[PDB]
């Protein structure tokens, strides 16, 4: 149906950050009318749509333009192949209304070591305490999906 | 457009008490709520973050919970170093927002105020201004009410109050109200009165003088 | 050892400008947000602004939009608050504070630096008697300390000798931008006329002392 909630911008606040730092996004959205159910924003680590990182619920949805901060926990280096700790990965930020995904924003992420010398000379055991992630916020991929909101047809 | 409405504003407790401070959010907040303790003349200190996570270092008697849009700070068994002001804080929505605060004050028996009214001095009247003062001495609890009446008319927006910190020895309060008139407006009336209302007082007490006897 | 040191505070005229500094040591300013929070005298905590020095992203309270600017010098591990177009109601203690993996709660705080915005020029107090006429068994008499700038004054009675029964109230800011307070003491009513009660008012900034003898008013 006609789209009640719309995403307006995303700021990637703490960027670049340590691999193990939480993610902090300021999210702007506009809600045109009272809705019956919750929004769920979630953050998914993709790498490769593998692992859900965190999720925040909003209900009841405030009407109008609103800004909030979404603090999402970082991926665990333990549930990740060492191959992917110092390469390019993807995070997926998405919103659902009543369990129905209507927007999805993808970012590429560069993961690289702290200092030049360590960049040029990777140790065979990966030192996660020295990996700095850098989300490429400048170039998002935005995908929307027409969904049924509160008016059944 | 977000509020943190914090209740109560003042809270009387003796050592050992379980005390509960409540903060209601005007819209949904998943978890970005924090609680702070401030002491007079000091920077606030973090107590609990993310609604319920004890900050490292903080005594385990401080805990945080949430029910719906109600966030709560609990101090099971209140220790003597815990008399302070507590602020809640929301940081999910723009703008980050502190609650109004809660002062946790020592409990004591009800004491009625001694009341005095002081007319303006001749020396001040010559300068062009008349300060009338009403003093409320050594009372508890802090909740009191002072109404100025000039020739039995209720006064508004021409007086300021002031309160002392709770007394260290007897745990009472004192309060000073000043009504300020121009000398030219002061001479147009005869009867100056402050009326006082307070739990330690069966009837409201009034103090008066007629200007220039 | 994490610590933040404020500096830059002081007195400034309405419409003027002041820069506050927040020097952080013990942690890397880049991997956190730095907040400014202020507190007006006798009032609650009010959030003013933040910055993530890594991105340079910032946020302001509506009360401070377009007058205050926040910035960070990542080499100096330091944050700044540039305050322009100051109004009197910007008068407060300004804390800088750090937020890190605490969902924008603030775990460390500066000592706070004081910022006064006022048209007023240094003036010493006029003191006036609060003359005694019984309530609670005693008489009450006192001293009205009116129209001084800036804070503070100190009031004593009889050069320190008299202390018990004394209440010196917090100053108020009046409409004229000048301070006034009262200082009172409870005395036995028998001593009125015979005992000498002098309040000593010291106002350092204008370097003035006043001793006022407070008597029952005469017929």
């Amino acid at each position: 149906g006609s789209s009640i909630v719309s995403l307006l911008g995303i700021k990637v606040l703490n960027n670049p950050a340590k691999f193990t730092d939480p993610y902090e996004f300021e999210i702007t959205f506009e809600c045109l009318e009272s809705l019956k159910h919750d929004l769920e924003w979630k953050l998914t680590y993709v790498g490769s749509h593998d692992q859900e990182l965190d999720s925040i619920l909003v209900g009841p949805v405030p009407v109008g333009v609103n800004k909030f901060v979404f603090s999402a926990d970082p991926p665990s280096a333990e549930l990740i192949p060492a191959s992917e700790l110092v390469s390019v990965t993807v995070i997926l930020l998405s919103c659902s209304y009543d369990g129905r995904e209507f927007v999805r924003v993808g970012y590429y992420v560069n993961n690289e070591y702290d200092e030049e010398e360590l960049r040029e000379n990777p140790p065979a055991k990966v030192q996660v305490d020295h990996i700095v992630r850098n989300i490429l916020a400048e170039k998002p991929r935005v995908t929307r999906f027409n969904i049924v909101w509160d008016n059944e047809n | 457009d977000i509020q943190m409405t914090q209740s109560p504003s003042s809270l009387s407790a003796s050592v050992g008490d379980r005390v509960t401070i409540t903060c209601r959010a005007s819209q949904s907040v998943s978890s970005a709520v924090a609680w702070y303790q401030q002491k007079p003349g000091k920077a606030p200190k973090l107590l609990i973050y993310s609604a319920s996570s004890l900050y490292s270092g903080v005594p385990s008697r401080f805990s945080g919970s949430r029910s719906g849009t109600d966030f709560t700070l609990t101090i099971s068994s209140l220790q003597p170093e815990d008399f302070a002001t507590y602020y809640c804080q929301q940081s999910q929505w723009y703008p980050i927002t502190f609650g109004q605060g809660t002062k946790v004050e020592i409990k004591r028996t009800v004491a009625a105020p001694s009341v005095f009214i002081f007319p303006p001095s001749d020396s001040q009247l010559k300068s062009g201004t008349a300060s009338v003062v009403c003093l409320l001495n050594n009372f508890y609890p802090r909740e009191a009410k002072v109404q100025w009446k000039v020739d039995n008319a209720l006064q508004s927006g021409n007086s300021q109050e002031s309160v002392t910190e709770q007394d260290s020895k007897d745990s009472t309060y004192s309060l000073s109200s000043t009504l300020t008139l121009s000398k030219a407006d002061y001479e147009k009336h005869k009867v100056y009165a402050c009326e006082v209302t307070h739990q330690g007082l069966s009837s409201p007490v009034t103090k008066s003088f007629n200007r220039g006897e | 050892e994490v610590q933040l040191v404020e500096s830059g505070g002081g007195l400034v005229q309405p419409g003027g400008s002041l820069r506050l500094s927040c020097a952080a040591s013990g942690f890397n300013v880049s991997y956190s947000s730095i907040h400014w929070v202020r507190q007006a005298p006798g009032k609650g905590l009010e959030w003013v602004a933040y910055i993530y020095p890594s991105s340079g992203y910032t946020s302001y309270a509506d009360s401070v939009k377009g007058r205050f600017t926040i910035s960070a010098d990542t080499s100096k591990n330091t944050a700044y608050l540039q305050m322009n177009s100051l109004r009197a109601e910007d008068t407060a203690v300004y804390y800088c504070a750090r937020s890190y993996s605490t969902k924008l709660a603030m775990d460390y705080w500066g000592q706070g630096t004081l910022v006064t915005v006022s048209s007023a020029s240094t003036k010493g107090p006029s003191v006036f008697p609060l003359a005694p006429s019984t309530s609670g068994g005693t008489a009450a008499l006192g001293c009205l300390v009116k129209d001084y700038f800036p804070e503070p004054v100190t009031v004593s009675w009889n050069s320190g000798a008299l202390t018990s029964g004394v209440h010196t109230f917090p100053a108020v800011l009046q409409s004229s931008g000048l301070y006034s307070l009262s200082s009172v003491v409870t005395v036995p009513s028998s001593s009125l006329g015979t005992q000498t009660y002098i309040c000593n008012v010291n106002h350092k900034p204008s370097n003035t002392k006043v001793d006022k003898k407070v008597e029952p008013k005469s017929c």
